[PDB]
Order: C-alpha cells, then structure tokens, then sequence
C-alpha cells in the first residue's frame, strides 16, 4: 500500500524559507519521478518541480528562478522541497506526488504553508441585529484575527438549520475577517435568544455574542 | 509557457447528463496531456492520462479524446459524486501546467435571492471602523452583482465578497459583501445602500438605511 | 544504464511476416515512447509509429498502417513489431527507440538495430570474373588488379589475394543489388615488376552455397 | 506528405562553431514540430542530441544546442570535437507522425585532404562470353568521404545503367567507394571510348579507356 506523509508545514515570514518533507511507503521513491504541486487558497493547481530517479535531475518551473530545491534520502525514503525567499504569493497547501507514466498516482495529505508578517490576533465579534416577510436575518461579524482558523456555532450548537458561516477572506492588513448569519422567523424576535459561539484558537478566544435589535 | 486554457469555468448539470468540457494548448503537445478531478478540501485524483487512456480503477464513465492541442473530457452519464472541479495538465513542454479548472456543479431553477443590509454595530463605531454588510440569501444560478451606493455614489476598492459552496440541501449560494470604512469616511455620508442585480429579479434590488437613524 | 537489444537479422521471402522483438532495461518501462524506425539502403529514416507501453497506446504513419503492427509485453519489459505481407520493398534495418515525454523531449537511447532481407532468390554461387587494365603501358610503378564477384546470393562472400600472401594494398568495396542477385568487388595494387611476371590470385569463396573460386588474373 | 531537407554534407576543424540546419517544406519550423536530432556514428550507432527543439538530452556534452533561426531548425556545435564526426538526422513532428531529414555527414578535419584515386576496368573477355559487360570504377583513398560519380561514352554523358556504392572508409580514415557501368556485349562492341568521372572538393578525376 503507497503512502506519501508531507510534513514541514506552517508560518513562515516574508523573506523566510520552507523545508518540507513527503516520507514514502510502500515502494522506494529511489525508482520513481517524484513531484512537488502546490495550490494557494481558492485558486487552481500548479505545477514547482520534480527529481528524476535515473540520473539524479532536477527540474522546476522557471518561475521559481533558482528558490526551489527538490532532494531525496533514498535510506530515509523520504523526498524534500526547499524554497527560499518565500512571497505572499508562495502561500499555499503544497502536494508531493509520485508519477507514473507523467501522471499522478499518489499524492500525500498536504502541508500548508502560510507566508505572512502578521502576527496571533484574536477577533473582535460584532453584531449584525435584524432589521425589525415572516423571515428576518441576523448574524455576527468575526473580524480582524490571524491566523485562521476560527469556529462558529449559534446557540451553543441547537441551531443549524438556516445557518451560513461564510469563508473567511483576507484583508489587506493581513488579518482575517468573516461573517456568520441566519435566518429565523421575525416572530421569534424577542421571544427566543441568539448568540453566537465564536472560537479562535490559537489567541484563546471564546466569545459568546448576543444578537438582538 | 504553454497555456492551457479550460471551457466553460463552470458548468451547470443534472444527473444523468452528457458533460463535456475542452482544453485548448496554445501549441501541439503530443497528446501528453492528463485530466484530474479535485473535491473542496481534498488532493486531486487521476481520471486519465495520454490524452485517451482510462486510469485504472477509474469508472468507465469518464473518457478522454482529442490531439494537438484540443481535447476533451467526457463524463458520460453524472453522478453525484461527480460533482466537483476538473483540471487538465499538460505535459508537452517543461513546466508542465494545468488549466484554470472547471467546477461542475448542480443545475436547479433559477432561485432570487432574499437581501438584507447591517449597519455597523455602536461597539465596533466605537472602535474606529465601520463595516456594512449586505447579505444575499440562497440563491441560483451563482452569477450575481452587488454594488455598493453611498449617497447614490457607486463604490469601488473598498468591498469584499464571500460564497457559501452550494447548500447539500436546496442547492443554492449565499453572499456577503462587506464595505469596510474608517468611522471619519463612514461619518461624511448618510445613505448606505447596495444594489443586488440577478436573472432571478425582474431589476435590481435596492437594501438602504439612512446613517445612525 | 539504459539498453535496448534488438532481436537478430531475418532473411525470408515475399508474402512472409516477421516479429521483431526489443528488449528494453536499465529504467522503468512504461514511463518513455517507444518508437519503430526504418533505414532502407543504410540512409534515409522513416518513422513507423510508436507505442506506450503503460497500455500499449498506438500511433502509426499511414503509409506503415497495414504492414506493420506494435505490441508491447510488460512482464519482461519487450517491445515488438510485426511486419506482414513483405515484399523486398521491406529490406531495410528496422530500430526501435526511446522517446522521454517529460522534459527532454528527445530519442535518447536507440537499439542497435534488426536488419530484415526480403528476396525471392534462391542461394546462388557468385560468377568471378578478372579485372586487368589495359589503358596502355605502366603509368608507375604500381598497378591495380582486381575481381568482379558478381551475381551471388545471399550475402557475403570473402575474397583474399594469393591464399592470403597479398595483405596489404588490398580493397573489398560493398556489395550492390543489382536484379535481385548481389555484386562486389575487391582490388589488389602491387609494384609493376611483380606483374603479370608473378602470379596474382583473387580467392572467392561463398559459404552460403560452399563453393571456392579461385581466379588468375592475367593481361588483355 | 512534408519534406524534411538537410545539408547532404558539411566540412568542419576542431574547434569550430558548426551549424546544421532544417527545414520544413510546409512553412516555418515550429515548436509544435518538436525538432529532434539524432546521431548516427559508424557501425550503425544513433543516439539522441536533442529533443524538443532546444533541449539537449541528458549526457549530450554542453557544446551541442538546439533552437530555431529563421524558419528553421538547427543544431550548433560549439567547439566540434574529432569525436564528433558523424551523421546527423533530424526529425520534425506534424500533429501525428515524424518526417525525417535526409541527414547531414558532418566532417571534423583529423588529417590532410586527399583526393581519390581512380581506377577504371574494362569488361573481361569471361563477361562478354555472357552477353554482358561491365565497367567497375574502383574510387579509394579520399578524405574528406564525399564525392560524386559520373560516367562518358565517346564524349557524352550517360544517365542510365550507372550504380555507384556509398562511401565506407577504409583503415587509414579515408575513404573508399566504386562505381559499376553495366552494358550488354553489343553497346560494348559499338562505342569505343568510357571514361568515369570522380568528383571530390569541386575537382573532377578522370580515367578512361579503349
């Protein structure tokens, strides 16, 4: 059974470098063409390189201009990718992947690599009260955290239905913002109580925002 | 490079449908070309290689076709768990690159979506910021415009919008668009209004609230 | 390293078919092309078509679509192809190469090649007929003689010069296809004084019908 | 069906910049006609160059490289090595199928010129008793191995029954070939004078007969 563990992922500065590993098993990356891919948030799928397993080659995209390295420890049977003065734009989950015949037949879980100066921030949670149909909409606003992720429940978890918790989207002061919002029947409004159960864990957040007109 | 450029970015079908979607390479690429399936959160996978050949283990139903530089995917008879985003990569020329990808997504009756405008909260006000945030509620097909109004001025650069992926239940959208303004900018006007254009509106919806009052 | 072995040369008649085989190792066999070439009269190439061996994908030239056949055998990593209803317009020597399909598009390693004679001659022992000069007097002090091997079948056929005493100075050109039959020469220059006061003797011999031809070569 | 032309033959020393060229009789050499070239060295043995219009195949030494000038294809060698000397064939892709070039020889100067020597042979009395004759042209001794063959008949030029071998070279490097002038007894009997012609560098040699 092929299986291909990346590990190496996390923050990293501008400017900095990324080492990232994919441990092999299951055969020997020694006689396989072994490939990096990689896909930033949202976006498609690109191809950074690979290490040809006949003569030790090593071939990346241009675009690259000399930052990637691709290596192998055939005794660890483990393959490496090193990129160097990591950019916004270098911010993405990375793939290994094995080929075979130029396809892809394996490909590990994925390690994420965020390039960023911002620093641990937890958010700040504000209301967005109804309106005062028979529906109305009410949520809250999880702005202005990094990193991500951040978790949302609405009344401690007994409401779902109607729920929509939004992707989040990065602002250009590097932190994150993002919306959750429901619809309730406009009758309830007073008679029932919302609040919504925000999470940030790595600020140890927890905020219970109540929604109300 | 080569460019590879995917038809349609998005496609809308029905289970049971014929789908198909194209690639176009720039220049000829001897048929070494491989599609790929990729789900919301998961590495891709393999469908077929050479440009014709069925990957093994992969269901009958998807065949490639084509050479030089046109060629085709065709899904034969969509599942359900054929709903996802297809990518082609070209092998021909070194770097390899892929195309910018094509979601097949579920096909339902044109849905108008609900709207609804939050001012900024007192607490946040208070902070400094200001954001307003305009929310369109299950909704389809996705195509939608959201322009924001202040004062019947037409806004630009300051907005930021967020999609749901399509509900598991009712196979809508729902958006949010945020306008962020410092308190001063937010303060030097009184109506706030966005403007919601969709196939599903006979003309455009309009969601305004007078500031503070 | 890379090797591609090719199977040994075939003589065989019009109307016959013949399997060539390449035995394709040193690297991982499914990920390259694998391309048929042939070279008729020892120049000029012309590609028949090529196969992926992960599944035995084909693409052929027109021009080859009914003659020949691709086949791949993944157990022992073999590659082959089938010639059929040959005619001597199928004489040539047929390479099987490898094609990278992943940065270097090139044909890298080639086999060394699988010669294929198609002829409806039967074996037939050559005529040996003297080549002598006679444009006048000695124009030096060397002179060239020679003997006409013509009309043999099949190839080759060795020729030496007084049992072998007359090493040096000696030339056997290639054969030419002339009706069906082959034809060759070889040619002997010795000093002036030598001849015809001592003997010169072209040996021919052709192992494929066991004869020996011994012939003297004497002055117009 | 696309013709794929090359140089027949080109001259070069060590240490010279060589180019080689091809071209496609449909239009201009295109990145979609992956140029590939390959070398043929004596013995019948070929090995890729480069593949893909400009990519030298892993191993190629650093002085060969491909691209495209003008509308065509073309190799260049930086600095031609003896061990150079070869045969190169080039190959262009059109949608699904390969045309190759006719090849080029391709000289690297290891020794003196020389011109071939040229000897003609008369048909023996044993041939004529079969109703046949024939004329060998026995052409050895030329460097560098390239050289064409004509052949006269009192005076004029004969553009029938000709054959001629190509070159091979012989021990020494240079190289040797020859060329057969096949009549019956009676066009034999009825002219009187045969003469074949070598022509190496420009220079034609000549030997005839009675």
């Amino acid at each position: 059974e092929v299986q291909l563990v990346e590990s190496g992922g996390g923050l990293v500065q501008p400017g900095g470098s990324l080492r990232l590993s994919c441990a092999a098993s299951g055969f020997n990356i020694k006689e396989y063409y072994m490939h990096w891919v990689r896909q930033a948030p949202g976006k498609g799928l690109e191809w950074v390189g690979l290490i040809d397993p006949e003569q030790g080659n090593t071939i990346y995209d241009p675009k690259f201009q000399d930052r990637a390295t691709i290596s192998a420890d055939n005794s660890k049977n483990t393959a490496y990718l090193q990129m160097n003065s990591l950019r916004a734009e270098d911010t993405a989950v990375y793939y290994c992947a094995r080929d075979t015949a130029a396809y892809f037949d394996y490909w590990g879980q994925g390690t994420l690599v965020t390039v960023s100066s911002a620093s641990t921030k937890g958010p700040s949670v504000f209301p967005l009260a109804p309106s005062s149909g028979g529906t109305a909409a009410l949520g809250c606003l999880v702005k202005d955290y990094f990193p991500e992720p951040v978790t949302v429940s609405w009344n401690s978890g007994a409401l779902t239905s109607g729920v929509h918790t939004f992707p989040a989207v990065l602002q250009s002061s590097g932190l994150y913002s993002l919306s959750s919002v429901v619809t309730v029947p406009s009758s309830s409004l007073g008679t029932q109580t919302y609040i919504c159960n925000v999470n940030h864990k790595p600020s140890n957040t927890k905020v219970d925002k109540k929604v109300e007109p | 490079d080569i460019q590879m450029t995917q038809s349609p970015s998005s496609l809308s079908a029905s289970v049971g449908d014929r789908v198909t979607i194209t690639c176009r390479a720039s220049r000829d690429i001897k048929s070494y070309l491989n599609w790929y399936q990729q789900k919301p959160g998961k590495a891709p996978k393999v469908l077929i290689y050479y440009a014709t050949s069925l990957a093994e283990g992969v269901p009958s139903r998807f065949s490639g076709s084509g050479s030089g530089t046109d060629y085709t995917l065709t899904i034969s008879s969509l599942q359900p768990e054929d709903f996802a985003t297809y990518y082609c990569l070209q092998h021909g020329e070194s770097p390899w690159t892929f195309g910018q990808g094509t979601k097949v997504e579920i096909k339902r009756t044109v849905a108008a979506p609900s709207v609804f405008i939050f001012p900024p909260s007192d607490e946040q006000l208070k902070s400094g910021t200001a954001s307003v945030v305009c929310l369109l509620n299950n909704f389809y097909p996705r195509e939608a415009k959201v322009q924001w109004k202040v004062d019947n001025a037409l806004q630009s650069g300051n907005s930021q919008e967020s999609v749901t992926e399509q509900d598991s239940k009712d196979s809508t959208y729902s958006l949010s668009s945020t306008l962020t303004l410092s308190k001063a900018d937010y303060e030097k006007h009184k109506v706030y209004a966005c403007e919601v254009t969709h196939q599903g509106l006979s003309s455009p919806v309009t969601k305004s609230f007078n500031r503070g009052e | 390293e890379v090797q591609l072995q090719q199977s040994g040369p075939e003589l065989v008649k019009p109307g016959a078919s013949v399997k060539i085989s390449c035995k394709a190792s040193g690297y991982s066999f499914t990920g390259h092309l694998l391309n048929w070439v042939k070279q008729s009269h020892g120049k000029n190439l012309e590609w028949i078509g090529l196969v992926h061996p992960h599944n035995g994908a084909i693409t052929y030239n027109q021009k080859f679509k009914d003659k020949a056949t691709l086949t791949v055998d993944r157990s022992s990593t073999t590659a082959y192809i089938e010639l059929v209803r040959l005619t001597s317009n199928d004489s040539a020597v047929y390479y099987c190469a490898r094609e990278d399909f992943r940065y270097h598009y090139s044909m890298d390693y080639w086999g060394q090649g699988t010669s294929v004679t198609v002829s409806s001659a039967k074996t037939t022992p050559p005529s040996v007929y003297p080549l002598a000069p006679v444009c006048g007097d000695t124009t030096g002090s060397s002179v060239t003689l020679g003997c006409l091997v013509k009309g043999y079948f099949p190839e080759p056929v060795t020729l030496t010069w007084n049992s072998g005493s007359l090493s040096s100075g000696v030339h056997t050109f290639p054969a030419v296809l002339q009706s069906d039959l082959y034809t060759l020469s070889s040619s002997v220059t010795v000093t002036s004084s030598t001849w015809p006061s001592q003997s010169v003797t072209c040996n021919v011999a052709h192992p494929a019908s066991s004869t020996k031809v011994d012939k003297k070569i004497v002055p117009k | 069906q696309a013709v794929v032309t090359q140089e027949s033959a080109l001259t070069s020393s060590p240490g010279e910049t060589v180019t080689l060229t091809c071209r496609s009789s449909t239009g201009a050499v295109t990145t979609s006609n992956y140029a590939n070239w390959v070398q043929e060295k004596p013995d019948h043995l070929f090995t890729g160059v480069i593949g893909g219009t400009n990519n030298r195949a892993p191993g190629v030494p650093a002085r060969f490289s491909g691209s495209l000038i003008g509308d065509k294809a073309a190799l260049t060698i930086t600095g031609a090595q003896t061990e150079d000397e070869a045969i190169y064939f080039c190959a262009l892709w059109y949608s699904n199928h390969w045309v190759f070039g006719g090849g080029t020889k391709l000289t690297v100067l290891g020794q003196p010129k020389s011109s071939p020597s040229v000897n003609l042979f008369p048909p023996s009395s044993e041939e004529l008793k079969t109703k046949k004759a024939t004329l060998v042209c026995t052409i050895t001794e030329f460097y560098p191995g390239a050289v064409r063959v004509d052949w006269k008949a009192d005076g004029t030029p004969v553009t029938q029954g000709d054959e001629t071998t190509q070159p091979s070279k012989q021990s020494n490097n240079k190289y040797m070939a020859s060329s057969y002038l096949t009549l019956t007894a009676e066009a034999w009997e009825s002219h009187s004078s045969y003469s074949c012609h070598v022509t190496h560098e420009g220079q034609s040699v000549e030997k005839s007969l009675s």
